[PDB]
């Protein structure tokens, strides 16, 4: 019940695309999109959200699942939630 | 605006500052009226049976190996 | 045509399937050390065809992905307890925001 | 416990561990005693009570 | 209703394995012989007639 | 004295219930259960006066039903055969409410459920110790509405409250066959009392007139009374509530799901002994319906992936095991099982629940893997608790297996050699899921997720203390009393129990056992363990996901919806009466078709006639 | 925020006073027939029959002549 | 000397006094109101002191001469059976009049006319051995509920609802009034203990069964008609609604064990399985329509219609056991019906909304009115240690011991009342909190807690010791069922 402010999750967030072989961990940013900037297939899209969806417990619903096109939408949204 | 509602059984955290003064009204309460009913008892309780070794409900109780005969029932 | 509209819809189900195929991958496959292998050949096989430009070569292939998929389900999905479907939801929910008490109700004069 | 890259486990209390075993091990120990005394009860061979 | 088709065999299993049973007739297969009590098998003690 | 064992809990749960408000969260905690704990002494003692000293004790309060000939009455029998269960209710009911504070401690409204538990406690009290049909018909009654309460624990949680309703109704229909029962025996003996009956059960010898066509009558009496046991004990009839009824807190469960209502419909056959052993019919039926329940139960359990799923279907097969041991006039290995289960299903039951709430609220075999060395404790617990529920060679669960499986071999009857292979190949079943708790959780690679991990708090104390005492109790209760309560012939039952001289089966049960039956279910357990342990550790490459083509999806649904009895049962039933109450009697009987009588019927008739009359 | 009646929707007003009267509707139709003709005259003719039939076997049992009713 | 007399009296000075106060003194009003209705409850109360429930003839009675030639009198009485009777109405109507209690300046002192009225004729209704008299204030009633619910009804289509509770009465009223006077001029007199030892013709037996089965049929609600009750009951005020499912729906079933048992013997016995037919399949065609139903009133009303269709089949079940059962069952359901009624009914003073849609998750709020709720639900649930238990219990006892096809149709309504009883409650007082629509509400104040308490200790009194109840009437119904027949 600590619910774990932005300090926290800058990190833990941004490991599960550092930690993705087909980009780079040299350049990335907490304020990037795979889709050009990063050079990331368009299938491994929702392969980071199980990735961070394994790190914290929550299910986006999957109408909006795949909005998350930045790296940027997937941190905000997992501290937006509270149960994360 | 859980306080507003009364909550009869006690609200969902309902923590009076002396609990235990209550508390130990409350097991004091259960023991004064539970006397009536263990008073009340030992004029029942028949079990024309005697038990083989001796029980500790002889003093008591006297409801035990009188009633024998069931011709005057 | 140049309308990415009927595009972009692809591009949404082809997410979308594959996310629903993962789920019900880890779902079968209770311990990891086969998840891997098994998440590679799921990932793989949308790789298959990967090239498709043609609009009559699609709706075939996204009806026999649906029937395919739909065919294993694993009838006990995971879904995470206080989610909408889970072994805690509504467990204890947050009080609605605006309600009011009144105290002196049916009294006279 | 020590902490990991996301595993921090918490070693079990004191008597979590020792309990435990020294509990279980009455068990084990129990399992041969009435395997040897009222083990021969049910093996088919030497059944006991002057037989 | 492609479920009721799967009842009837979940069900048909049961009596099926139930009916097997009368098929060998243990009945008849019994190592012993029935028990017997003296006094006209315990009359006086489960009823009839002192 | 015998007043305070029944009373106290009844009276600790009602000013619990009228002064939750003047007590804090823990006032109720620890006086509520320092009462049910005071009625656990009362029972140990009375059992020690009564059990040993053998001198039965017999009472009546007042007049209940004074009606002509009708006698009902407030009196309690308080007998060897009642004293067993009230030690059997008493401790587990009293290790529940102090496993109950250190779960309820984060839940906020605690009072309520110790009241609910100890209104639960009075209401068992009551149904154990009664000794007249509508008497204990009130506590069987109210068995019912306490699991209603306790399952309805979360108002707010939309499945339990359909869990519960649904609970209801199926407990009402199951218990329909009871409830004509106290009617159907009252019709020949002209009386309720069990003491008057049981004296002269053997000498009606008449028929009936029923619905359809003329039966035997004290058959019928004994059919009605075990199809109202199949509401209370999950059996082929109606069992679709318990598998459900896992929707609410865990305590509970560890009291209503696995230990004391399970005993509701065998001690119903238990109690009335001397009536079922003179209607052979019942029996064979019975004995039918408790094996294809067991099977059912013992292979339903293995596909599912929650820890209290799988093991209601596990109470379930032991409920079928217990009816066909209550089948076969061997009623000794019925409720010596009866106590084993009521302690080392009880034990598992709380370890599942300290395993669960101490590892964020989750209870699934799919997501969660293995952390066994993180705590010993509880683990230790479970496993003892699972080599008893397995029954490994001289333990607590092996002295009622075996001896039940031997004597379900013994009687050469129809029923008796199909239900024992049933049970023999159950056995294989049980085996096997068993140790699939056992492997898929803390035997395998953690699978959950990385906070949860980190957030981990092991079992209290206090909720701890019970684990203890279970573990004691189902490692030697099952030696101490393998001798004194099924020894051919124990003289303590006295006219508890009663066993008719041409159905009892016991000496041959055991000097005419060929030694290649007797230890072959230890052979069906390692069998299970062997494939168990290759499937789940190692050999899980395709032995574990089988994406074919065809019939073996289907198959995977056919046990996990567990033979679509929720599917056709609902819609073949419940949904069809809903429709045809709306479109049948609400249609074609009383609005619309008979409201031509009504409003728009004859209102209209006379807008014309009447019209007509003044030209 | 100061009424404590509820806000009557429009939606649920229909639902709930339109069931209340369905003369309207249940007047003549083919199914309505075979539903009062095998609910309303036939179930009630069967279990009659059944009850009539459950004395008569309660009295031979007894020997008594069945009375006519 | 507290004779009958008085006991018919002081409601009648309580409505005299009350015609002539001003309008403007509402204080005085219900202050006098109550008061009248509190001594007529202490008057019956005390006449169950004296009643010596030992005697086969009747109690107390006042003579009064009706016509020149004394053939037909006003003759009061009563036996063991309407005793009960009369005490449940004397204490049914204080209750009303507290419910009403806040809101008694718009209905003004009308109100309490038309209650006291009902009351005294409610009473003059049950101890009444002269059979024509009998009609004259079974039929009186009719006014003073159509009052009710006309002037006072909660909504506007209460116009089409009272002509249906009244032309139902009427025709089976008229139907019972010919038979009246066949027997009279048959017969010479109409006085009960007479009329009860006439050698009637087995011919002219079934055709006055009929006649009197025309209305009774009514009052009681039973396959062919029972639509009255619910549209003309749910469009009732709550303190008037209480009396059509508490004392006006008790006319006809005991009408049945004073007018048609003992004075039928014969036709009774031959019209056994077409009641047993009748309420069988009411029990599961009224339950089944219970279900598939919105309305926060009519569900209570159509349980009601049920517990009334299976104290029907206990009571043409002549037995010892039988009757009394269905006399219990009948105490029991006008306590309990009486009780959710007014708990369904505290609610629509307070929203005005009488559907189940909006209703939920009442148990986060007013948690005094959700544990009462659920108290009379589980009342109406039909759980043993409550009242009602005793009720159908005895009714079960008494027709498997006759036919055993019609008990296991009668036990299928209790299995039934599992169905909707306990899904109202779960749907209503333990869903989701949704604060669109209740918007704010309150909990029961001190009135409507002590209206309850009467109730819920009555329930329980008569739940867990009902050996006064059937202490005080075990003779009456002996001779009920021991009549015409010797052996
Ligand atoms: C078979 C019938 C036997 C007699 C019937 C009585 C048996 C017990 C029946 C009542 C059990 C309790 C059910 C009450 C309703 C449950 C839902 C509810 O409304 O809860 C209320 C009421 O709570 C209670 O449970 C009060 C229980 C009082 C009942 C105690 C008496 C039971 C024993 C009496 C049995 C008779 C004894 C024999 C008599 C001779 C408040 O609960 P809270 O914890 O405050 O949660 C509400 C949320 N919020 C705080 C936000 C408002
Ligand atoms: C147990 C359940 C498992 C389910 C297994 C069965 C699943 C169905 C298998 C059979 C059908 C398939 O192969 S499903 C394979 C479906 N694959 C496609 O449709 C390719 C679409 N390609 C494009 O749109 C563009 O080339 C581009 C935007 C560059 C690519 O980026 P994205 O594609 O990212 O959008």
């Amino acid at each position: 019940d600590d619910h774990l402010s932005r300090e926290a999750v800058v990190d833990r967030v941004l490991d599960v695309v550092k930690s993705f072989p087909k980009v780079d961990p040299s350049k990335v940013t907490p304020e990037v999109h795979f889709q050009n900037d990063l050079g990331l297939d368009s299938l491994d899209t929702v392969e980071i959200v199980m990735a961070i969806e394994e790190e914290f417990k929550l299910e986006i619903p999957d109408k909006e699942a795949d909005k998350i096109d930045s790296c940027s939408l997937a941190i905000e949204y997992v501290y937006n939630h509270p149960m994360s | 605006f859980r306080a507003k509602v009364w909550s009869m059984t006690g609200g969902p955290n309902c923590r009076p500052k002396h609990w235990r003064r209550n508390t130990a009204i409350a097991m004091f309460g259960v023991f004064l009226v539970c006397i009536p009913i263990a008073k009340l008892s030992a004029k029942l309780e028949q079990r024309p049976h005697m038990p083989v070794r001796p029980i500790p409900s002889q003093i008591w109780c006297k409801n035990f190996g009188t009633k024998d005969d069931y011709e005057k029932e | 045509a140049a309308y990415f509209a009927r595009r972009a819809a692809q591009k949404e189900r082809v997410r979308i399937l594959y996310r629903r195929a993962l789920k019900d991958t880890l779902n079968w496959a209770v311990h990891r050390h086969i998840f891997y292998r098994d998440a590679s050949d799921l990932r793989e096989k949308f790789n298959v065809n990967q090239d498709v430009e043609d609009v009559d070569r699609i709706d075939k292939l996204i009806a026999h992905g649906e029937a395919e998929y739909n065919k294993w389900r694993h009838p006990d999905p995971y879904i995470v307890p206080w989610a909408p479907g889970g072994s805690k939801f509504c467990r204890n929910p947050t009080p609605p925001a605006g309600i009011e008490i009144v105290y002196n109700y049916g009294l006279e004069d | 416990g020590i902490t990991y890259k996301g595993v921090t486990v918490h070693t079990p209390k004191t008597w979590h561990t020792v309990t435990g075993k020294g509990l279980c091990a009455v068990m084990w120990f129990w399992i041969l005693y009435r395997a040897k005394q009222d083990g021969p009860v049910v093996m088919g061979w030497r059944h006991p009570w002057d037989g | 209703y492609e479920a009721l088709a799967w009842l009837s065999g979940g069900l048909g299993f049961f009596v099926g394995l139930g009916l097997l049973a009368v098929l060998n007739d243990k009945a008849s297969k019994v190592p012993f012989t029935p028990r017997v009590y003296p006094y006209d098998n315990l009359r006086v003690e489960l009823g009839g007639e002192p | 004295m015998y007043l305070l064992i029944v009373f106290l809990p009844l009276l600790g749960s009602s000013v619990a219930g009228f002064f939750g408000r003047f007590l804090g969260s823990e006032g109720s905690a620890i006086m509520t259960t320092t009462c049910v704990s005071f009625s656990s002494i009362l029972s140990l003692i009375a059992f020690y006066e009564v059990a040993l000293g053998a001198s039965a004790c017999y009472l009546r309060i007042a007049p209940w039903i004074s009606s002509e000939m009708f006698d009902a009455s407030w009196g309690f029998l308080f007998d060897s055969l009642t004293v067993v269960m009230l030690i059997v209710v008493t401790f587990i009911s009293s290790l529940v409410h102090l496993y109950s504070i250190s779960y309820m401690s984060e839940d906020p409204h605690s009072p309520r459920f110790m009241c609910y538990l100890s209104i639960f406690t009075f209401f068992m009290l009551m149904l154990v110790t009664g000794d007249n049909f509508l008497q204990l018909f009130l506590g069987w009654e109210g068995v019912g509405l306490a699991s209603y309460l306790l399952i309805h624990f979360w108002f707010t949680r939309l499945q339990a409250d359909k869990a519960a309703i649904k609970a209801m109704l199926v407990n009402r229909v199951g218990d329909f066959g009871l409830a004509l029962g106290i009617l159907g025996c009252f019709t020949l003996f002209q009386t309720v009392d069990f003491s008057t009956i049981f004296a002269c059960a053997s000498v009606p010898r008449n028929s009936w007139i029923f619905c359809n066509m003329r039966l035997n009558a004290i058959s019928l009496i004994c059919i009605l009374l075990f199809i109202g046991a199949v509401g209370k004990s999950a059996q082929i009839g109606l069992h679709t509530w318990l598998p459900d009824a896992m929707e609410g807190p865990t305590p509970v469960s560890a009291l209503i799901h696995a230990a004391t209502m399970v005993t509701a419909g065998v001690f119903m056959i238990a109690r009335c002994s001397p009536l079922f052993e003179y209607s052979p019919t019942a029996l064979i039926v019975i004995t039918f319906a408790g094996a294809m329940t067991s099977f059912l139960a013992a292979t339903t359990g293995i596909l599912q992936n929650d820890l209290k799923r799988v093991i209601a279907y596990s109470t379930c097969s032991q409920l079928g095991y217990m009816i066909f041991a209550c089948g076969i006039s061997n009623y000794s290995v019925s409720v010596f099982h009866l106590m084993n289960h009521a302690f080392f299903k009880a034990l598992l039951f709380l370890s599942a629940g300290s395993v669960i709430h101490a590892m964020s609220d989750e209870q699934d075999m799919r997501k969660m893997g293995g952390l066994a060395s993180s705590f010993p404790l509880t683990y230790a617990m479970m496993l003892i608790g699972s080599l008893s529920l397995i029954g490994f060679p001289f333990l607590t669960g092996f002295y009622s297996k075996d001896v039940i499986l031997e004597l379900a071999y013994t009687k050469y009857t129809i029923s008796g050699n199909f239900a024992f292979w049933l049970g023999s190949v159950s056995v294989l079943f049980t085996s096997y899921y068993s140790f699939r708790l056992l492997f898929l959780t803390f035997l395998v690679p953690t699978n959950s997720f990385g906070r949860d991990i980190s957030r981990c708090h092991d079992a209290p104390i206090p909720m701890a203390i019970p684990l203890i005492l279970l573990a004691l109790g189902s490692l030697f209760v099952g030696y101490l009393a393998k001798d004194m309560m099924i020894g051919l012939g124990t003289n303590f039952w006295a006219n508890s129990l009663l066993v008719l001289p041409k159905n009892e089966i016991l000496a041959e049960s055991e000097f005419a056992a060929p030694t290649i039956i007797k230890l072959i279910p230890i052979l069906f357990s390692t069998l299970g363990a062997f494939v168990a342990y290759n499937v789940n550790l190692v050999a899980d490459q395709f032995q574990r996901a089988f994406q074919t083509s065809t019939f073996c999806n289907r198959l995977y649904s056919f046990f996990n919806k567990r033979w679509f009895f929720d599917q056709v049962l609902n819609d073949f039933l419940v949904r069809s009466f809903l429709r045809f109450g709306y479109e049948v009697s609400f249609e074609a009987l009383d609005k619309g078709a008979i409201e031509i009588l009504g409003p728009y019927g004859i209102s209209y008739t006379f807008r014309r006639l009447a019209e007509r009359i003044s030209q | 925020g100061g009424g404590m009646e509820t806000n009557k929707n429009k939606f649920i007003e229909d639902w709930g006073s339109a069931r209340e009267n369905l003369e309207h509707n249940f007047r003549w139709t083919r199914r309505n027939f075979a539903l009062i003709g095998i609910f309303g005259i036939a179930l009630p003719i069967i279990v009659y029959k059944g009850i009539v039939k459950d004395f008569h076997m309660q009295d031979e049992d007894a020997g008594r002549p069945h009375r006519k009713f | 000397y507290f004779n009958l007399s008085g006991l018919i009296l002081c409601p009648v000075l309580g409505s005299i006094i009350l015609l002539f106060i001003p309008n403007s003194r509402i204080r005085l009003i219900r202050l006098i109101g109550l008061c009248a209705s509190l001594i007529t409850f202490l008057y019956s109360l005390v006449l169950w002191i004296q009643f010596d429930s030992s005697t086969a003839k009747f109690q107390f009675v006042e003579s009064l001469r009706w016509l020149p030639y004394e053939n037909i009198n006003f003759y009061l009485g009563i036996d063991g059976i309407s005793l009960f009777f009369v005490i449940l109405t004397t204490f049914l109507i204080p209750i009303c009049i507290l419910v009403g209690w806040s809101g008694m300046r718009s209905y003004g002192k009308e109100y309490i006319i038309a209650f006291l009225i009902c009351e005294f004729l409610m009473i003059a209704v049950f101890c009444m051995l002269d059979l024509l008299l009998f009609y004259v204030f079974f039929e009186s009633v009719l006014i003073p509920m159509f009052i009710i619910i006309g002037v006072w009804g909660s909504r506007q289509r209460k116009i089409k609802a009272a002509y249906q509770f009244f032309l139902y009465t009427l025709l089976g009223s008229l139907f019972m009034l010919l038979a009246i006077l066949l027997i009279l001029f048959q017969t010479g007199t109409t006085d009960l203990q007479i009329l009860l030892t006439t050698e009637f013709s087995e011919r002219r037996q079934i055709f006055l069964w009929i006649a009197f089965f025309a209305s009774f049929a009514v009052k009681v609600p039973m396959v062919p008609v029972h639509i009255w009750l619910p549209e003309a009951h749910v469009e009732a005020p709550t303190a008037g609604s209480v009396i059509l499912a508490g004392i006006l729906l008790k006319f006809g079933t005991y009408g049945f064990l004073r007018f048609s048992i003992p004075m039928f013997p014969e036709a009774t016995l031959c019209f056994t399985p077409f009641i047993y037919t009748l309420s069988a399949i009411a029990i599961i065609y009224t339950s089944l329509t219970t279900l598939r139903q919105i309305d926060l009133k009519k569900i209570i009303a159509y349980s009601s219609v049920a517990h009334m269709n299976l104290v029907t089949i206990g009571m043409f079940s002549l037995n010892i056991q039988g009757i009394g059962g269905s006399i219990l069952l009948m105490l029991s359901h006008g306590l309990v019906s009486s009780a959710l009624f007014l708990c369904v009914g505290v609610l629509y003073d307070r929203h005005k909304t009488r559907l189940v849609r909006y209703y939920g998750g009442l148990v986060s709020t007013m948690p005094n009115f959700s544990t009462i709720f659920f108290f009379f639900t589980l009342a109406n649930m039909s759980l043993p240690g409550t009242s009602s238990f005793i009720g159908e219990f005895l009714i079960l006892v008494g027709a498997f011991q006759r036919n055993s096809l019609v008990a296991t149709l009668a036990a299928l309504g209790m299995i039934l009342g599992a169905a909707y009883s306990l899904w109202l409650y779960n749907r209503v007082v333990s869903g989701n909190l949704k604060p669109d629509f209740l918007h704010k509400f309150s909990d029961l104040n001190g009135r409507e807690v002590f209206i309850f308490i009467p109730f819920l200790v009555g329930l329980v009194w008569m739940g867990v010791y009902p050996k006064v109840f059937l202490d005080c009437m075990h003779t009456s119904v002996s001779n009920l069922v021991q009549h015409g027949k010797f052996h």
